[PDB]
């Protein structure tokens, strides 16, 4: 019954000072400029309607 | 070719642009970005119905 109140997003999350941390981000930019997650967007929202 | 807020940042004709000019990821290449510091959204605009 409305518009967005908010301007926020989900991000992995890892625990301070992970090594995990670079590598998955780097892996979740490129993800993005590869467009796999609008595709899983499509996918499970979209792609799911009846 | 760069031009605008951003043509003038990359030939350093200015030193910071304080403007409404929005973060995009392919900005983000050539200029570096603050917090955003309010949030927005792209809309629709039409005559309101007579």
């Amino acid at each position: 019954v409305g518009g967005n109140l908010d301007s926020k997003g989900y991000g992995i999350a890892t625990p301070k000072g992970s090594s995990l941390g670079t590598p998955v981000n780097l892996a979740v930019l490129k993800l993005s400029e590869q467009g796999v997650l609008d595709k899983l967007k499509n996918k499970w929202w979209y792609d799911k309607g009846e | 070719i760069w031009n605008g807020m951003v043509g003038e940042l990359v030939y350093g004709k200015a030193d910071i642009a304080i403007a409404p000019l929005t973060i995009t990821l392919v900005r983000e290449e050539v200029i570096d970005f603050s917090k955003p510091f309010m949030s927005l959204g792209i809309s629709i605009m039409i005559k309101k119905p007579q």
